[PDB]
């Protein structure tokens, strides 16, 4: 995402979740976010198919002994 | 013919597997143009599997427990040599499956005969089987009404008499809802009981697989056949087989059975309550029990479902949103855009929820609720009213199912026939603690013996 | 949490993750999102401590038998 | 004098536990004005625990294995009757803890004597212990330099000779980094080994707890004392105790030891490489090995950390953002705003990653890397340069630690003293397969025996 797209997202997302950001703080948050966006892009380079599951799947209760 | 008759008829030599197969094929041929349950008919395969059973019988072999029983499967299940559609047009360019789904392998090893693949809401995101690409599946009891969903073909095929057994999936209700609306039997086992390997997923955190059937015996027999560890399946936590068939007729003497109130009565209409009432009377249940945080349970399941389901499809939503099902594509996109805080809070709340449900079942063996708020609405319905309150029709069909699958409790959906309801069925959920499928089935059997739970022509 | 805030978030978030949305599609997505926002608010009302953990926690490898 | 000599002095009656306690108290009093490792001194408690050891000894009892050994803990650990700060101002008004952290309970049962709580980056989000509210903790080897973090007080207290043992936490490097920068020993055990109950968390999916020490024997003794199942702790997977102390001196003959390349050399400066090289030579390691997807491993850990950490603090970020640490509050906020797709992909990638790391360790017993890219920078440093690449100082300190904790592999951080380097230490990670802590410790012991790994006492 471009710097303009990052700015619009930080502003709208921060308002949505209830953490309103003054101009200097929004700029600081965008700086950290932009760095994380690169790391996230790197995640997309590893292929996952729909059956590639989460590392941990729910257990509703321990399986009963016997 | 009913499950137990087919099996005994084949076993004793009064009828062949091949003849039973040709009857199911002919019934599909005569009825499915209107019902639209099947998306693929594995005719050659069915005839070969049936002939194989007749050969084993002719050789003097002891036949396996589902020998010659016809069945079919929701088209999210992999069938060898067939492209797995999962209700979509998008999947049609994918390669055909290299192997059957593990559950399909196990039904085959038990002697069951595969007739083909069944229609569903695209990618499992729905409760009505109103598929834009493939057409709606129609309720055999009234073809202007919905079959329920997302396993609509699985319920409708049994109600139309095409097959006695089918497989579906249930994440937030998708087995229990079509069982309820079509008037057939359904089992959603414990989360992590039945292997998910070789199926197209929806929500890794909540998907369950299981059977629908023409009788409670059919549920139990198919369930036992499918049981067993699968170390290659990440979601499976069942370490051994716990047979249900040997104790199916043991009865309910001494069990603590209760009726759910609160959420489960406020979101139940008049017919749903009458069905619970008669099922409760017949099972000796009179105490009203509160399910913990039911509304919040639904909310957390709803949140996790939308984000996990939507993100699973992100690459396609990026390039080809217009090729998805118009009824659900915008729901998948909403899911992708949900704040991560919602997802994490839902996952944290799930721990609390699990603790509360397991604690509740220290005092109860079986708990009873309606499966759907109402009986099947007309195809195309956008809003419903339940006890004077509006709900959107399509999500609302799962109001009573969604809390229970989130805790992973096993449920039998028993078909009942309440009065002043246009002759339409509605189902009752018999819910037990994790791993207590056989108590659900024991209770269903008492309902069946008394004539309270049954199918109709 | 206003209608205009929801609309700006849907637009910015969808651009951030790479899902192109026409105006009519963004409106449809906002309709579903708004309903989900209410469910999320309900979830927020449940008390959780910092030590109230995720239902499933990572397992790096099975514990060796002996 | 080190852990082993302290213990022996009390055990043999040449010195009382009380006198050893008073010495540590005096040393803290005289040094901590400058070092700023301690945020509270549990004076009354330490004197009572020490006296209790002297009484048991006078009664003729066999003393427990850490009898009279002083220690202190990162202030995210609950101390009975003390408010758990976790490096924040926000937590000051919370009620005091009703009981000790489980690990503190186990050290107490082993006879260890608690001196108090230690400074950290707020809420554990950092690698430098530059705490705006409480002040920086200063590196005892050069008080203009950082102690590392987030367990800075835990490292600094040992390097200053205040205590011989401390406890820290490590999510992405926060034991290994301060061990490296302060020139002391650290152990990050396997994810799920040591009970997290009674601690203030950061990332549920990745937090580990463990000891720092003045010697490898101190690591092993403290680790064995803290070992054991805790069924009330959701994250614990360890079903029994696997003692490290009895085999600590068994050596490394026949083990397959390798040196990590790629990521672990590209992000290592000249001093870091020299430390690895000398540790490799001493341990007989000569094959260069590639860690699978190391950079992506870091990325996924980074993603999950920011969203889990940030969302854990959402209610406070809404109502009192100004009371957070200004150096990390905007990082927490970025975490809350991360798309949910990033989180889910990272969690799905972690499955693949776990498979690859466990497969890698079918061919190796121990793998060697540097603990930090450089030795401690000056307090206040904004940028560092590593092999011609600029990085922000504060995140970059964990480049080499972050991939390894994501897979949950145990690591001993051994302190070494390379020559081209202003006299400052740098540590080396000795990494093993999940559950193989004693191999890490066995390797550290060989490094210590040879004089390669040591403290500057
Ligand atoms: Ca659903
Ligand atoms: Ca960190």
């Amino acid at each position: 995402m471009t710097e303009t797209e990052i700015f619009a997202y930080i502003e709208a997302a921060s308002i949505a979740i209830g953490i309103p950001l003054e101009p200097a703080r929004a700029r600081a948050v965008a700086h950290h976010f932009s760095r994380t966006a690169l790391l996230a892009e790197m995640l997309e380079s590893v292929p996952l198919s729909p059956e590639s599951e989460l590392a941990e799947i729910y257990r509703p209760a321990p399986f009963p002994a016997e | 013919m009913k499950t137990v008759e087919i099996i005994e008829g084949i076993a004793s030599g009064r009828t062949s597997a091949r003849d039973v197969c040709e009857e199911a094929l002919a019934t599909i041929g005569a009825t499915d143009g209107l019902i639209n349950a099947f998306t693929c008919r594995t005719v050659e395969r069915a005839r070969a599997e049936a002939d194989a059973i007749d050969v084993r019988r002719a050789r003097g072999e002891v036949l396996p427990p589902l020998a010659g029983l016809p069945y079919a499967v929701k088209n999210l299940f992999d069938i060898e040599g067939v492209t797995t559609l999962a209700g979509s047009k998008i999947n049609r360019t994918l390669p055909p499956a290299r192997a059957d789904a593990v559950l399909v392998q196990r039904l085959k090893a038990a002697g069951a005969v595969l007739l083909g693949g069944l229609n569903m809401d695209e990618f499992a995101y729905g409760f009505t089987t109103e598929n834009t690409h493939y057409g709606p599946t129609r309720n055999p009891h009234d073809t202007g009404r919905i079959a329920g969903g997302s396993s609509g073909g699985s319920g409708a095929a049994i109600a139309a008499g095409q097959v006695p057994l089918s497989l579906g999936s249930d994440t937030n209700g998708s087995i229990r809802v079509p069982a309820s609306l079509c008037g057939v039997w359904g089992l959603k086992p414990t989360f992590g009981r039945l292997s998910r390997r070789g199926t197209y997923p929806f929500v890794h955190s909540i998907d369950h697989l299981g059977p629908l059937a023409d009788s409670v015996e059919g549920l139990a027999l198919a369930y036992d056949a499918m049981q067993g560890p699968d170390p290659l399946d990440p979601g499976c936590s069942a370490s051994r087989i716990q047979p249900s068939v040997p104790v199916l007729s043991q009865g309910i003497a001494g069990l603590r059975i209760g009726v759910l109130g609160g959420w489960f009565r406020d979101n139940a209409g008049p017919a749903a309550r009458a069905a619970v009432d008669v099922a409760a009377l017949t099972l000796g249940a009179s105490e009203v029990v509160m399910w913990p945080d039911a509304e919040i349970g639904r909310a957390a399941a709803f949140v996790i479902t939308a984000s996990e389901g939507g993100c699973l499809h992100l690459d396609d939503l990026r390039i080809r949103p217009q090729d998805f099902e118009p009824l659900s594509v915008d729901r998948f996109i909403s899911g992708v855009l949900q704040p991560v805080a919602w997802y994490l809070r839902a996952q944290r709340f799930r721990r609390v929820y699990r603790d509360k449900v397991n604690a509740l079942f220290r005092d109860w063996d079986i708990l009873i609720a309606p499966a759907t708020p109402i009986s099947a609405p007309a195809i195309g319905t956008e809003w419903i009213e339940v006890n004077g309150t509006r709900h959107p029709c399509r999500p609302a069909m799962g109001l009573l199912t969604q809390p229970v699958s989130f805790a992973g409790c096993p449920v039998v959906a028993a078909p009942t026939w309440p009065g002043e309801n246009d002759g339409m069925p509605i189902g009752v959920q018999l819910i037990a603690a994790p791993w207590n499928e056989s108590l659900c089935l024991r209770a269903g059997k008492v309902l069946q013996d008394t004539g309270i739970a049954r199918l109709k022509c």
